[PDB]
Protein backbone atom coordinates (compact mmCIF):
# COMPACT_ATOMS: atom_id res chain seq x y z
CA UNK A 1 0.00 0.00 0.00
CA UNK A 2 0.89 3.70 0.13
CA UNK A 3 3.23 5.33 2.71
CA UNK A 4 1.80 5.26 6.22
CA UNK A 5 -1.90 5.15 5.49
CA UNK A 6 -3.01 3.80 8.87
CA UNK A 7 -1.34 6.82 10.45
CA UNK A 8 -3.43 9.02 8.15
CA UNK A 9 -6.76 7.35 8.95
CA UNK A 10 -5.70 7.88 12.56
CA UNK A 11 -5.47 11.58 11.78
CA UNK A 12 -9.17 12.09 11.09
CA UNK A 13 -12.73 11.50 12.25
CA UNK A 14 -13.86 10.50 8.78
CA UNK A 15 -11.94 8.42 6.25
CA UNK A 16 -13.39 10.75 3.61
CA UNK A 17 -12.12 13.84 5.43
CA UNK A 18 -8.61 12.66 4.73
CA UNK A 19 -9.47 12.48 1.03
CA UNK A 20 -10.83 16.00 1.01
CA UNK A 21 -7.86 17.40 2.89
CA UNK A 22 -5.34 15.66 0.67
CA UNK A 23 -7.19 16.70 -2.49
CA UNK A 24 -7.41 20.38 -1.54
CA UNK A 25 -3.80 20.40 -0.39
CA UNK A 26 -2.53 19.02 -3.70
CA UNK A 27 -4.79 21.56 -5.38
CA UNK A 28 -3.24 24.59 -3.74
CA UNK A 29 0.11 22.77 -3.97
CA UNK A 30 -0.26 23.20 -7.71
CA UNK A 31 -2.30 26.40 -8.04
CA UNK A 32 -0.30 28.96 -6.07
CA UNK A 33 3.01 27.73 -7.47
CA UNK A 34 4.56 24.58 -6.00
CA UNK A 35 6.61 26.38 -3.37
CA UNK A 36 3.43 26.39 -1.30
CA UNK A 37 5.02 23.61 0.65
CA UNK A 38 6.04 23.48 4.31
CA UNK A 39 8.59 20.73 3.79
CA UNK A 40 11.27 20.85 1.21
CA UNK A 41 14.54 21.34 3.16
CA UNK A 42 16.45 18.12 2.51
CA UNK A 43 14.75 14.79 1.88
CA UNK A 44 11.28 15.00 0.27
CA UNK A 45 9.71 13.16 -2.73
CA UNK A 46 12.03 12.10 -5.58
CA UNK A 47 12.06 10.40 -8.98
CA UNK A 48 14.56 8.56 -11.13
CA UNK A 49 16.64 9.52 -14.11
CA UNK A 50 17.72 12.92 -13.00
CA UNK A 51 16.17 13.00 -9.50
CA UNK A 52 13.61 15.78 -9.44
CA UNK A 53 10.34 15.08 -7.75
CA UNK A 54 11.93 18.03 -5.92
CA UNK A 55 10.11 20.15 -8.44
CA UNK A 56 6.83 18.73 -9.82
CA UNK A 57 5.70 15.21 -10.46
CA UNK A 58 2.96 14.01 -8.12
CA UNK A 59 1.15 16.64 -6.02
CA UNK A 60 -1.16 14.62 -3.77
CA UNK A 61 1.70 12.39 -2.68
CA UNK A 62 3.34 15.61 -1.52
CA UNK A 63 0.08 16.29 0.29
CA UNK A 64 0.09 12.93 2.11
CA UNK A 65 3.74 13.51 3.02
CA UNK A 66 3.26 16.98 4.48
CA UNK A 67 0.12 15.81 6.25
CA UNK A 68 2.11 12.94 7.76
CA UNK A 69 3.91 15.68 9.70
CA UNK A 70 1.95 17.79 12.17
CA UNK A 71 2.91 20.73 9.98
CA UNK A 72 -0.38 21.40 8.20
CA UNK A 73 -3.69 22.37 9.82
CA UNK A 74 -7.06 20.91 8.85
CA UNK A 75 -10.40 21.94 10.32
CA UNK A 76 -14.07 22.57 9.57
CA UNK A 77 -14.09 26.38 9.44
CA UNK A 78 -10.64 27.65 10.44
CA UNK A 79 -10.52 30.70 8.20
CA UNK A 80 -12.98 32.89 6.22
CA UNK A 81 -12.86 31.45 2.68
CA UNK A 82 -12.14 34.69 0.78
CA UNK A 83 -9.25 36.22 2.73
CA UNK A 84 -7.72 32.74 2.41
CA UNK A 85 -7.21 32.94 -1.33
CA UNK A 86 -6.29 36.60 -1.03
CA UNK A 87 -3.52 35.72 1.39
CA UNK A 88 -2.29 32.77 -0.61
CA UNK A 89 -1.85 34.69 -3.85
CA UNK A 90 -0.35 37.68 -2.02
CA UNK A 91 2.32 35.74 -0.09
CA UNK A 92 3.47 33.43 -2.89
CA UNK A 93 4.37 34.46 -6.46
CA UNK A 94 4.64 31.99 -9.32
CA UNK A 95 1.21 33.13 -10.43
CA UNK B 1 -62.49 23.84 0.51
CA UNK B 2 -65.22 24.42 3.08
CA UNK B 3 -67.80 23.04 0.64
CA UNK B 4 -65.72 19.91 0.29
CA UNK B 5 -65.13 19.72 4.09
CA UNK B 6 -68.86 19.42 4.60
CA UNK B 7 -69.16 17.27 1.48
CA UNK B 8 -66.58 14.95 3.02
CA UNK B 9 -67.60 14.36 6.60
CA UNK B 10 -71.39 14.87 6.65
CA UNK B 11 -72.68 12.66 3.81
CA UNK B 12 -72.69 8.98 4.74
CA UNK B 13 -70.12 6.48 3.49
CA UNK B 14 -69.64 5.12 -0.07
CA UNK B 15 -69.70 8.73 -1.29
CA UNK B 16 -67.05 10.90 0.35
CA UNK B 17 -64.22 8.82 -1.15
CA UNK B 18 -64.22 11.00 -4.26
CA UNK B 19 -64.68 14.11 -2.12
CA UNK B 20 -61.47 13.10 -0.33
CA UNK B 21 -59.62 12.59 -3.58
CA UNK B 22 -60.99 15.92 -4.89
CA UNK B 23 -59.98 17.62 -1.67
CA UNK B 24 -56.43 16.39 -2.20
CA UNK B 25 -56.04 18.38 -5.43
CA UNK B 26 -57.74 21.47 -4.02
CA UNK B 27 -55.45 21.43 -0.98
CA UNK B 28 -52.49 20.84 -3.30
CA UNK B 29 -53.33 24.03 -5.14
CA UNK B 30 -53.99 26.09 -1.99
CA UNK B 31 -50.88 24.73 -0.24
CA UNK B 32 -47.45 26.07 -1.29
CA UNK B 33 -49.07 25.43 -4.69
CA UNK B 34 -50.05 27.73 -7.53
CA UNK B 35 -53.19 29.18 -9.17
CA UNK B 36 -55.15 26.73 -11.35
CA UNK B 37 -55.75 29.11 -14.28
CA UNK B 38 -52.31 28.35 -15.69
CA UNK B 39 -53.44 24.70 -15.99
CA UNK B 40 -54.42 25.69 -19.55
CA UNK B 41 -52.07 27.25 -22.09
CA UNK B 42 -52.23 30.37 -24.21
CA UNK B 43 -48.48 30.79 -24.39
CA UNK B 44 -46.40 27.82 -25.53
CA UNK B 45 -42.75 27.68 -24.69
CA UNK B 46 -40.49 26.63 -27.54
CA UNK B 47 -37.58 24.36 -26.63
CA UNK B 48 -34.20 25.69 -27.78
CA UNK B 49 -33.03 24.64 -31.21
CA UNK B 50 -29.87 22.62 -30.58
CA UNK B 51 -31.94 20.35 -28.31
CA UNK B 52 -34.09 19.58 -31.34
CA UNK B 53 -31.44 20.21 -34.00
CA UNK C 1 -1.90 23.89 -19.09
CA UNK C 2 -0.80 21.66 -16.24
CA UNK C 3 -3.76 22.71 -14.13
CA UNK C 4 -6.12 20.52 -12.15
CA UNK C 5 -9.51 20.16 -13.81
CA UNK C 6 -12.50 22.52 -14.08
CA UNK C 7 -15.24 20.26 -12.67
CA UNK C 8 -17.86 22.66 -11.26
CA UNK C 9 -20.10 25.43 -12.57
CA UNK C 10 -23.32 23.73 -13.50
CA UNK C 11 -23.74 20.19 -14.89
CA UNK C 12 -25.03 19.78 -18.45
CA UNK C 13 -27.74 17.33 -17.42
CA UNK C 14 -29.11 19.84 -14.94
CA UNK C 15 -29.56 22.95 -17.10
CA UNK C 16 -30.76 20.73 -19.90
CA UNK C 17 -33.32 19.16 -17.62
CA UNK C 18 -34.42 22.59 -16.42
CA UNK C 19 -35.10 23.92 -19.91
CA UNK C 20 -36.36 20.57 -21.22
CA UNK C 21 -38.73 20.63 -18.24
CA UNK C 22 -39.67 24.23 -19.08
CA UNK C 23 -40.68 23.19 -22.60
CA UNK C 24 -43.73 21.63 -21.01
CA UNK C 25 -45.15 24.54 -19.06
CA UNK C 26 -43.42 23.61 -15.78
CA UNK C 27 -41.81 26.27 -13.60
CA UNK C 28 -38.77 24.49 -12.17
CA UNK C 29 -36.72 26.78 -10.00
CA UNK C 30 -33.54 26.36 -7.99
CA UNK C 31 -33.21 27.43 -4.36
CA UNK C 32 -30.58 28.50 -1.82
CA UNK C 33 -30.20 27.34 1.79
CA UNK C 34 -32.97 29.77 2.64
CA UNK C 35 -35.63 29.39 -0.04
CA UNK C 36 -34.22 31.94 -2.47
CA UNK C 37 -33.80 32.30 -6.24
CA UNK C 38 -30.59 30.96 -7.79
CA UNK C 39 -29.34 31.66 -11.30
CA UNK C 40 -28.16 28.32 -12.60
CA UNK C 41 -27.62 29.83 -16.04
CA UNK C 42 -24.18 31.37 -15.66
CA UNK C 43 -25.28 35.00 -16.02
CA UNK C 44 -26.84 34.13 -19.38
CA UNK C 45 -30.45 34.05 -18.16
CA UNK C 46 -30.78 37.87 -18.30
CA UNK C 47 -33.00 39.17 -21.12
Amino acid sequence: AEPGIDKLFGMVDSKYRLTVVVAKRAQQLLRHGFKNTVLEPEERPKMQTLEGLFDDPNAETWAMKELLTGRLVFGENLVPEDRLQKEMERIYPGE
Amino acid sequence: EKELLEEMKHPSRARRAKARKRLEVVRAFLDSGNRPEWMILEAVPVLPPDLRP
Amino acid sequence: KGEDVPEPSVPESFRVLVKELQALALDVQTLDEKDNPVDIFEGLASK
